[PDB]
RNA sequence: AACGCGACGAUACUACCCGCACGUUGUAGACGUAUAAGAAUAGGCUCCGGCCUCGUAUCCUAGCAGGCGAUUCCUCCGCCGGCCUCGAAGUGGCCGUCGGUAAUUCGCGUAUUGCAAUUUAGACACGCGCGGGAUCAAAUCCUUUGCAGACGACUUAGAUGUG
RNA sequence: GGGAUAACUGGCUUGUGGCGGCCAAGCGUAGCGACGUCGCUUCGGCUCUUCCUAUCAUACCGAAGCAGAAUUCGGUAAGCGUUGGAUUGUUCACCCACUAAUAGGGAAAGCUGGGGACCGUCGUGAGACAGGUUA
RNA sequence: AGCGAAUGAACUUUAAAUAUGUAAGAAGCCCUUGUUACUUAACUGAACGUGGGUCGAAUGUAUCGACACUAGUGGGCCAUUUUUGGUAAGCAGAACUGGCGAUGCGGGAUGAACCGAACGCGGGGUUAAGGUGCCGGAGUGGACGCUCAUCAGACACCACAAAAGGCGUUAGUACAUCUUGACAGCAGGACGGUGGCCAUGGAAGUCGGAAUCCGCUAAGGACUGUGUAACAACUCACCUGCCGAAUGUACUAGCCCUGAAAAUGGAUGGCGCUCAAGCGU
RNA sequence: CAUCGGUUCUGGCGGGGGGAUAAAGGCCCAGGGAAUGUGGCUCCUCCGGGAGUGUUAUAGCCCUGGGUGUAAUACCCUCGCCGGGACCGAGGACCGCGCUCUGCAAGGAUGCUGGCGUAAUGGUCACCAGCGACCCGUCUUGAAACACGGACCAAGGAGUCAA
């Protein structure tokens, strides 16, 4: 949702006289900025771990860019969101250029197809099908098939919608 | 999603065999093997083989496997490698399609024999040629169709009506009994099921059945087989007209 | 439809029609108020060559608010007639006469509205004036009738007659 | 005698009982647990106009040993109708017929028959008063 | 959290969220020795005295306190959170805080209880809540999807309402079958002991009771339906050949239909809107 | 209209800094690999095109490291410079802070010009138009609602005096 860039968080516990040197975790979380990015770090490690904000300190926050924005990848995306039912794992792929485009196409889809939030989603794994075969949804199967060609039938025209009246009838074949 | 079919699930006492049966195929056939001298290979392309059973019971010396044609092929080892015995992947090449083994400890001269003077007659089934024209006669339709003279026949029973009129007999019931036209056989012409030289098909092949009329003949066509002592398989007349696997 | 519409008859004055002369007259609002195929949109148009996202197109578009005289041109515009065509709430075409007319190129004129002030300019309707043609009407009250009626309203009859 | 209180209902209502056990997908990690099955059983009359359908009849359909006739159960349907007497013996108030049938409700309504509350006095194991006042 | 620390909400090294009482200076703390009628065994304590040492957190401060006098006030309604009890469901009672009472203005079509925001007379700029298809100022704005309802939906999400009915549609989970040929189909087999035993006028797989085995097998039930007086005959289960690549079952989550409605004609505010002018981001 | 001051809306241009001293990318260097397999080869082939083999050839692609390289660009933050509008001009000798000093944009608008000099601006009424807008008082109540008073006008009409 929104714009995304990928976020290394790293954050410790405070030092304290018994345990120096404390353990120094690592997330990665897709936020619109460093200030959403530092509070999912600390909402997901308040869950997992015992670490908490007021005893707590951000390491580094770093911005991951895609390796090759240029070219065409197939992503498969392992996610739970929970409903009124419960919490559900589901698989799903998306063939975007990057990786915040395909988590921005998931929450989308998610909202439209399930009406799942932000706040309901957990992204588990976000991993670049390294080759076909990998593929098996068959709306990306076929995406990935040999000699795609397809024409555009019955293509609106964009007229300025300000152009309230029209001498001719419009044509949609181009 | 929905909008499908609903499949039923029937009250019944027998179920689908499944990989089980296929492995006890497979185990049945490899232990035949060796226990016999020769292998044959035999067709029945276009029959209705209910008369394979007595077939086993006079070659109850005999072992006969009429299963799937993949199955017992590569029961018998399709190459040189998988198969069990020397020249067994050779035999393979004749199961093609409805095809059968017959494991036999006789004199093959004496197999050719019996299974050239066994001649039953039997249906027809689809696709046959027919060898002469069936009409029954206009009038009261007996339980033949014309075939045992009519004084020596009984009239057919009322509840094949409804089951001759789909197979597309015009008849009716006329004071319980099932006649073509009218009771004196003046209102319509007769019926002809099949003509002479003429593909018969499954609608004028049941019809046949019905009226008990036998137009095709049941034989056992051997293809080849193969010695255990030479492991060399012969050809006989059968094999060189027909497809290979 | 008592604030929807059509056809027809007769309309005295007033001014009914025609022409032009204007209005210190009204307008939910001129300023180039320009532009007809039908049909499909998983197809269509054609000149039968080809063409189609696209009306950011086509037409018209210069001149003292648009003068005068030429040079030069048969192009465009307008009024009248004749023949026809237009009815869904009715018009345009063809021909002829006359008038105007940069497609090219000049000569004379513009000043002073003073450095901007709506560039008062169109169409319809209405009214006032002349000069040409044309016409000489009805309704109501009243008396009467009863096919009508609370009263109005209504069907009638009153001019010479089958009153 | 004192205290809290004007009073109720408004997507209300309708056709299938309650209790106990067995089974039971799940939730959960013992407890809740539907459908089935077993066990025990003020009132009446008078009305006109319109609306509703939860249709008694007339129209059309589906099914039933529905032979015919007569029906029964169900569906679409409110277009069209839904009576005259008794109420003079008994009761859970309801018989006589005629008719195609003699369906149920809402607008909730007016006529007509049936069938007061405070003090005062004398007493209270209990009432009496032509004693006073009043909306 | 652990019990690779001991012991076993009632265990603990440590320790949540959450409100909440008290205290934070020279109007202060301790020491000291003079007296005293108090006290002690005692110049010993306590009180009354003497002297000593950056004014001891942050933020704000539109002044604070004492005394006297004077007028209007003595109600409550609703909502959040916490909490006590109860009902089939309602509901009743406490504590705090907030809104209304003495309040105008913007929005929710309208309005005691909702959201925004508080007020001298004017000009300019920018916003909040709410909105930008037309009433109506501002988008027939952009991206990806979902949905067709015989009175959809447009923020009521409580009730009807369930472990509910849908051969509507989309996404997903688990299990299962498949070139050893899966699902659907077509062409054929579906046999023998055996009309198994009892019963029946008759009863042979198919009016009934009970057993339900074996052979041949590729497979075929002492039989799933039609049928006969009883047979016969057909059909299903199951198997094979042809065909050829993906299927089946059960659940979950969206949106859509039903999930009950009476009676003057009317309501997402109205027109109306379907790759929306509906739903999610 | 020109030059200013205050406020504000809205365009363009020139630099600086920071990420992985952006990530990518173009051109080179050295490795590795694969297919939705380019040529080549084989078999089917109905003009057409399929199936198979194998690693760049008569296309290319992926991954790793290095060079150009302190590359460019996007985003974030920053220093300035020009442009186009709108509203406003409070004060009235000097004084002050200042600067780019014959002076000035520095403690608040001046300069130049035109038409008109009268209903022209302006004001009062009545009306049309767009948006807005419950009928007052009393009483009760937490509040509404009910209830009560109100046909209209003129004059009179109610916290005074004494102790």
């Amino acid at each position: 949702m929104g714009r995304l860039q990928e976020y290394q968080v790293i954050g410790r516990h405070l030092p304290t006289e018994a345990n120096p040197n404390p353990a120094l975790y690592r997330m990665r979380i897709f936020a619109p900025n460093e200030v959403v990015a530092k509070s999912r770090f600390w909402y997901f490690l308040r869950g997992l771990k015992k670490v908490k904000k007021a005893t707590g300190e951000i390491v580094s926050v770093n911005v991951i860019s895609e390796k090759h924005p240029l070219k065409v990848k197939n992503f498969g995306i392992w996610l739970r969101y929970d409903s009124r039912s419960g919490t559900h794992n589901m698989y799903k792929e998306y063939r975007e250029t990057s990786r915040v485009a395909a988590v921005e196409a998931m929450y989308a889809d998610m909202a439209a197809r399930h009406r799942a939030r932000f706040r309901s989603i957990h992204i588990l794994k976000v991993v670049e099908l390294e080759k076909t075969e990998d593929v098996k949804r068959p709306y990306i199967k076929q995406l990935v098939a040999k000699n795609l060609s397809f024409p555009l039938p019955h293509r609106v025209p964009k007229i300025s919608t300000k152009k309230i009246f029209s001498a001719k009838r419009p044509s949609t074949f181009s | 999603p929905k909008s499908k079919r609903a499949r039923v699930y029937h009250l019944i006492q027998v179920n689908k065999k499944g990989r089980e049966a296929k492995e006890r195929l497979f185990s049945n056939i490899r232990e035949t093997i060796p226990k016999y001298q020769h292998c044959f290979v035999f067709s029945v392309d276009n029959m209705r083989n209910n008369y394979l059973k007595d077939v086993r019971h006079e070659l109850n010396d005999c072992r006969i496997f009429f299963g799937k044609t993949k199955l017992m092929a590569r029961a018998l080892g399709t190459t040189p490698e998988e198969e069990q015995a020397d020249g067994l992947h050779r035999l393979t090449r004749y199961l093609t399609g409805t095809v059968g083994l017959l494991f036999t400890n006789r004199d093959p001269a004496d197999i050719e024999s019996y299974f050239s003077n066994l001649s039953q007659v039997d249906f027809a089934r689809a696709g046959t040629v027919a060898p002469r024209t069936v009409t029954v006669p206009t009038g009261i339709v007996y339980s033949t169709g014309g075939e045992v003279p009519p004084e020596h026949d009984v009239p057919v029973s009322h509840t094949l009506e409804p089951e001759l009129r789909r197979l597309g007999m015009p008849v009716r019931m006329i004071k319980g009994k099932v006649c073509l036209g009218d009771e004196k056989g003046e209102a319509s012409e007769g019926y002809t099921i099949c003509k002479e030289g003429e593909v018969l098909d499954s609608r004028q092949t049941r019809l046949l059945k019905l009226f008990s009329i036998c137009l095709s003949e049941f034989k056992v066509s051997l293809l080849g087989y193969w010695n255990s002592a030479s492991g060399e398989v012969t050809e006989l007349e059968a094999g060189k007209t027909r497809p290979k696997r």
